[PDB]
């Protein structure tokens, strides 16, 4: 039932060798060596990259190889090609003859430098205030890799209710974007002197702040 | 070549049922134990069901066990999956994958089954087209568009970002354009996030220069096609 | 390999007739199996042994003789007086062929005709001409041989890569002398009539009967008997003699066959390296009357090569063991 | 199978007297050997030929 | 082995002239073929029949 755990994503230079390694248990990985690795590209159905771990399926070159260690499996790829990009998933056959898939790892060829997210925060518009509603939209954009975590807070307190963070969606410029939503009431929005959205990319970190300000 | 085509999947609601039919061609389907797999939004592959060559036994994941029942039809060269007590978590694209060729190989020697059957228990070599299934509990409703005022996305250089937040709509998707599709630079629509009220929400954002505000007008044309609703909401610098 | 553990995958040339498709992946690089392997066994054709016919003479023992009727008008069965006692028959060249006889002794004086029962259309009508004609079925382009050792002394003679342009094997017939022999025959074919006949082709069935099959250096040449029936000597024979036909026609080739309908250990005809040219005389024919024909209006004849024994008794009607 | 490399598993019915459990292991465990094969070869009895008296 | 699929690694002794190395055996314990196998076949000499003269 628990998917075979591996990192969420990895990357490597053109031609650089890498090795994904996914964890399992003895009931599936250590009990029977029929562990496979599938690949799914964006805009493509899944396709098998390894089965019979010390051997490979059709349409696979000698660059791709497989190994197993107890309850763990590993997929080694030397000489990273352009077609290697995509989500890899390791799967194993259980003792009950059932199949189970892995969590996934999005492999991508390096060449795109990493950029910080140009984060901003939209206040609740007057069209929303008059409708007895309020919503704060934290916009994240133009950042790579697609691994950001968003959090909301009041001027002094945190905010967990109404938080709806969107996954990093690949922009047209090969970067990522997302929009986190915090639903509030007009009275709740006007009570707190200022809200803030703290967003954490890879190690550097950013934050945006907003406050109610009534004018003409 | 050996081709597989899924069909029958479509938008449904939980508690009902569904009939996913996987047709096959280019080989003798009479003994090919197929595999039903699913892929959910923002998730990896997940095995759903497996059937033997003769339909004697069958395997289902403990989560999906009971809800789905798999069957074969050698006369039609087809596979079938009947659902029951559908859940909102079953939102996924379902695929119908083959088994590890016809025979099982060992020492360059190939073994077929009894009565020369095309049996295996191994990796899935061939994958089908795939059909989408969206289980959802909320009811169809028109959208609510609101203008997200111009917010400085980059302090230096004076780069603002306008937006239009569409919320409280169902089912997916919602098309949005800027100036009837004329404005395309910086345009980005986010995936429909399932709101707490069962409805959906997204935001069509456009990054423009901060100086373009006032001179360059912006009107976002939203169109929810499942609900057949259309609006042209303006966005401007907030006066308040 | 001659070693038990070592094998080798190697390529050669094969025909489409020699195999049939399987694993009906309706069209994506479909596999094929030998037509005779799935139903029977197979062995090598012993290429050092030839396949051409030599004149065979069948001698009788003491206390027996061979009575021959030298009368040219003497038909198959009946009484005869012009007797010739002999000890060994004339050398017969057993040309293994269907619907035709080649390199046989001609029935001089007049075209000889025979049949079991003239009233029964199913019976074979044997014919024996009195003038020869050159029929040349030919594969000009060269062949190739490759001895691939399968075992400790076992080797197969596969067809290697052919040199040059691989032109299709075809066949040729001279229409002038053929139409003259047809004139002689249709003059002879009048049993009770003076001018009416129709000639059609075979009705279909076994591949050997559907065409003119014969042997050429081991290669089973199935040369097409389609230019035969394209003629109507109905009323005016000269009207049919005026369209000369230097008949260039197709002729297929085969490697394997079940001799005498013996579906067993068949033989693969080996490579024949060099140009292949079977030029042969004509001596007679084995035709058959159609069942779907009127009694007196017109009898439709067509070639038939089912019973191979009919090809061999063409010259034995003169001789008889006594 | 009729072809060299192609093989296949098929089932039928057999008696106990035809074979014996291979005693090299612990028990039979679905493992048997012909009584006459290990001694000499074996061929069919040409079923078109019968074994009735004349 | 007497069984069809069963194989056993057994050891014996062969003459020096009855075999010749193979596979470009410059200096190693490379494999050895028979002198007459690749030329023709071979069978047992029926040891019960002696080859003495009478
Ligand atoms: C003469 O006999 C040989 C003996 O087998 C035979 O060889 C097979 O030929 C077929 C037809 O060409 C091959 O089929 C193709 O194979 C392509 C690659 O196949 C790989 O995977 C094979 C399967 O692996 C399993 O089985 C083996 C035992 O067979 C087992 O040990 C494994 O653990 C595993 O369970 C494998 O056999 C094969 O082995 C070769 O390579 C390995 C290294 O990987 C090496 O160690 C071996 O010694 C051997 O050289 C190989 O690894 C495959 O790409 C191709 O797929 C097509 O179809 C798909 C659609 O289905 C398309 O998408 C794709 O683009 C391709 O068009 C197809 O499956 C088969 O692999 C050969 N097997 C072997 C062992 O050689 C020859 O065909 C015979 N000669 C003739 C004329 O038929
Ligand atoms: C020669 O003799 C041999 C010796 O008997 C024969 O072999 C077998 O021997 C076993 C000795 O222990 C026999 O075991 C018995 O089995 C009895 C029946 O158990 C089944 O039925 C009862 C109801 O009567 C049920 O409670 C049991 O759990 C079991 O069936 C369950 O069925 C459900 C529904 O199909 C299965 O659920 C599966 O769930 C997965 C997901 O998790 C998938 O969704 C599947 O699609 C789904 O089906 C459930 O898994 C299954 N239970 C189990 C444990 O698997 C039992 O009551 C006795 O106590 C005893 O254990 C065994 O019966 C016997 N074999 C046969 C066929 O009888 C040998 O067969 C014989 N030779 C021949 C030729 O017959
Ligand atoms: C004659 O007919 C019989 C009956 O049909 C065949 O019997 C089975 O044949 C299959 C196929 O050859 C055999 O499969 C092999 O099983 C071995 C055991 O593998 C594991 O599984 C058992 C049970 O879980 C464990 O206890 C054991 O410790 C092993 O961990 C292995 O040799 C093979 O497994 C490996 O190869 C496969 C490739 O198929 C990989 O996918 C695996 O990951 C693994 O690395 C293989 O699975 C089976 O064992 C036979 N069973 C019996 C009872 O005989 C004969 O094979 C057949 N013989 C011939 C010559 O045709
Ligand atoms: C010994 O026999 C059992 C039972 O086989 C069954 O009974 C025999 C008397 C024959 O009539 C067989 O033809 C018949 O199948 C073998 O076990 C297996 O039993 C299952 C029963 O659920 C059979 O399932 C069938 O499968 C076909 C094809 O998929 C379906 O169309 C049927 O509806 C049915 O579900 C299964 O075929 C059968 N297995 C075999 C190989 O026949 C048992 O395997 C056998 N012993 C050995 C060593 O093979
Ligand atoms: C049977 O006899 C005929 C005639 O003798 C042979 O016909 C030959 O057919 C080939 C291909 O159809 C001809 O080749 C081409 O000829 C033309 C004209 O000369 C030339 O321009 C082309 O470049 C090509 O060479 C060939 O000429 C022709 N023979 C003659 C004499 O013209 C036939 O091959 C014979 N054999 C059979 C049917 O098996
Ligand atoms: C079938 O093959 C035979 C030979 O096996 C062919 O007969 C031969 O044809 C050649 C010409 O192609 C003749 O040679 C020529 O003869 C003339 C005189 O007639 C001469 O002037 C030329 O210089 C040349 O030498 C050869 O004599 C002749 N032989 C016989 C015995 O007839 C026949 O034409 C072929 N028929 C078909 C339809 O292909
Ligand atoms: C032997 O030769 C004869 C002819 O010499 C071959 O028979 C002929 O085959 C062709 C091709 O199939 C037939 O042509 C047909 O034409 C019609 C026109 O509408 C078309 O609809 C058909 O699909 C077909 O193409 C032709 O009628 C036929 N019969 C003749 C000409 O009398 C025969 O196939 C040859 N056999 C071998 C083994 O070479
Ligand atoms: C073989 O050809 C000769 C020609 O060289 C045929 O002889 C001719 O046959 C036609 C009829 O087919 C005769 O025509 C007749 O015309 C008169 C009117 O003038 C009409 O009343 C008749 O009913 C008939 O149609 C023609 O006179 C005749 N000529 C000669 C010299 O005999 C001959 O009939 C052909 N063979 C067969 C078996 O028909
Ligand atoms: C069958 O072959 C013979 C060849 O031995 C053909 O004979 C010749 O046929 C042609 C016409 O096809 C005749 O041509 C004519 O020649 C005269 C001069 O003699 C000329 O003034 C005419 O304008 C015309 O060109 C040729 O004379 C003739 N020669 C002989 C010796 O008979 C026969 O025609 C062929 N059959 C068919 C049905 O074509
Ligand atoms: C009917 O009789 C004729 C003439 O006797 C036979 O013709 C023979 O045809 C074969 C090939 O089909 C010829 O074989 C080749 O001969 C050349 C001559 O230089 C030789 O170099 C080749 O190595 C090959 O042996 C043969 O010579 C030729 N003539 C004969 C035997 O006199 C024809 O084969 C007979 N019919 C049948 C069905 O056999
Ligand atoms: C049977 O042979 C295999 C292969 O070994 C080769 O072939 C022999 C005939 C001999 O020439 C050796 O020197 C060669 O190296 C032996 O090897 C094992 O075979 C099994 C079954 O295929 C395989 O699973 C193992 O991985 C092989 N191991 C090695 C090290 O090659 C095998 O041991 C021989 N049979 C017996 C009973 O020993
Ligand atoms: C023939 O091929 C087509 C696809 O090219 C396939 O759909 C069809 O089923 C095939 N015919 C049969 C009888 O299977
Ligand atoms: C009869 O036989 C003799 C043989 O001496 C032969 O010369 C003669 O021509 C034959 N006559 C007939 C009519 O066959
Ligand atoms: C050949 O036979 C025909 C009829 O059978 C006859 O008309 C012709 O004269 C004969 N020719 C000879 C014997 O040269
Ligand atoms: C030939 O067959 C017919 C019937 O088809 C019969 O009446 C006649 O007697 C037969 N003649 C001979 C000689 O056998
Ligand atoms: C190819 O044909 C020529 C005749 O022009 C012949 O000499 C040669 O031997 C042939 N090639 C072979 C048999 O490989
Ligand atoms: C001969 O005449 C018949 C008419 O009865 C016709 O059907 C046939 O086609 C003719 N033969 C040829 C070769 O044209
Ligand atoms: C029988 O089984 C026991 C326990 O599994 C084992 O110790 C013993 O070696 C087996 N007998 C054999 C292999 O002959």
């Amino acid at each position: 039932q628990s998917a075979l755990t591996q990192p969420a994503s990895v990357s490597g230079s053109p031609g650089q060798t890498i090795t994904i390694s996914c964890n399992g248990t003895s009931s599936d990985v250590g009990g029977f060596d029929s562990v496979s690795w599938y690949q799914q590209s964006p805009g493509k159905a899944p396709k098998v990259m390894v089965f019979d771990v010390s051997h490979r399926p059709s349409g696979i070159s000698n660059r791709f190889s497989g190994s197993k260690s107890g309850n763990t499996a590993s997929l080694t790829i030397s000489g990273l090609h352009i077609e290697d990009e995509g989500d890899y998933f390791c799967s194993s056959l259980t003792d009950r003859s059932h199949r189970i898939f892995g969590g996934g790892t999005k492999v991508t060829v390096l060449g795109q430098p990493k950029a910080a997210p140009s984060v901003t925060l939209f206040p609740p518009s007057s069209e929303e205030l008059q409708a007895n509603k309020a919503t704060l939209v934290c916009l994240i954009s133009d950042f790579y890799p697609g691994a950001v975590t968003v959090a909301w807070k009041a001027d002094s307190s945190p905010v967990k209710a109404g938080v709806e963070t969107t996954t990093p969606s690949k922009q047209s410029n090969n970067k990522y974007a997302a929009s986190s939503y915090l639903s509030l009431t007009p009275e709740q929005w006007k009570s707190h002197k200022s809200y803030s959205c703290q967003v954490t990319h890879e190690g550097s970190t950013v934050e945006k702040t907003v406050a109610p300000t009534e004018c003409s | 070549q050996e081709q597989l085509v899924e069909s029958g999947g479509g938008v449904v609601q939980p508690g009902g049922s569904l009939r996913l039919s996987c047709l096959a061609s280019g080989f003798t389907f009479h003994k090919y134990g197929m595999h039903w797999v699913r892929q959910a939004p923002g998730k990896g592959l997940e095995w759903v069901a497996l059937i033997s060559d003769d339909g004697m036994r069958k395997y289902h994941s403990d989560s999906m066990w009971g809800r789905v029942t798999i069957s074969r039809d050698n006369s039609k060269n087809t596979l079938y999956l009947q659902f029951s007590s559908l859940k909102v978590e079953d939102t996924a694209m379902f695929f119908c994958a083959r088994e590890a060729g016809g025979p099982i190989w060992h020492d360059d020697v190939k073994y077929y089954d009894f009565n020369d059957g095309y049996y295996n228990y191994h990796y899935m070599d061939v994958w089908g087209k795939g059909t989408t299934v969206t289980v959802s509990s909320a009811s169809t409703k028109g959208p609510s568009v609101f203008p997200l005022a111009p917010s400085s996305k980059s302090t230096s250089g004076g780069t603002a970002a306008l937006g239009c937040l569409v919320k409280d709509y169902f089912p997916e998707p919602v098309t949005v354009s800027w100036n009837s599709g004329a404005l395309t630079s910086g345009v980005h629509t986010f995936p429909a996030v399932l709101q707490s009220s069962g409805l959906y929400s997204l935001s069509s954002v456009v990054t423009v220069p901060s100086s373009s505000l006032g001179t360059q007008t912006y009107i976002c044309n939203v169109n929810h096609k499942p609900s057949n609703t259309k609006v042209d909401k303006r966005v401007e610098p907030k006066s308040c | 390999t001659e070693l038990r553990d070592k094998n080798r995958k190697v390529y050669s040339l094969f025909y489409k007739l020699d195999v049939v498709q399987i694993n009906n992946g309706n069209n994506s690089s479909n596999l094929y199996r030998l037509i005779n392997c799935n139903t029977s066994a197979l062995t090598q054709a012993c290429p050092k042994v030839t396949f051409e016919p030599i004149p065979i003479r069948y001698c009788a023992p003491a206390g027996y003789a061979i009575l021959k009727c030298n009368d040219k008008e003497f038909n198959g069965t009946g009484l005869c007086k012009n007797v010739s006692t002999v000890q060994c028959t004339h050398g017969i060249r057993p040309v293994v062929s269907t619907q035709l006889l080649l390199n046989g002794s001609l029935a001089e004086g007049k075209v000889m005709i025979r049949s079991e029962n003239i009233t029964n259309n199913v019976k074979n009508i044997i014919v024996q001409l009195n003038e020869t004609v050159t029929i040349n079925c030919t594969r000009p382009n060269n062949n190739t041989r490759k001895s691939v050792r399968i075992g400790p002394g076992q080797t197969f003679y596969a067809t290697g890569d052919i040199i040059g342009d691989i032109r299709q094997a075809h066949c040729n017939v001279s229409g002038s002398q053929w139409n003259r022999a047809l004139h002689q025959v249709v003059g002879q074919l009048r049993e009770y009539w003076n001018t009416t006949i129709i000639f059609k082709n075979s009705s279909g069935g076994d591949l050997e009967i559907t065409t003119h099959s014969f042997n050429c250096g081991g290669e089973f040449f199935y040369c097409n008997t389609s230019g035969l029936f394209n003629s109507n000597w109905t009323h005016n024979d000269t009207a049919s003699m005026k369209p000369n036909d230097t008949i260039t026609l197709p002729c297929r080739i085969k490697q394997i066959i079940n001799m005498w309908q013996r579906v067993g250990q068949a033989i693969y005809a080996p490579p024949i390296q060099g140009v292949i040219r079977c030029e042969s005389n004509i001596t007679g024919l084995i035709l058959t009357r159609d069942g779907g024909g009127n009694i007196n209006e017109s009898q439709i004849f067509r070639p038939g090569g089912g019973d191979m024994r009919d090809n061999w008794r063409s010259e034995l009607y003169k001789y008889k063991v006594v």
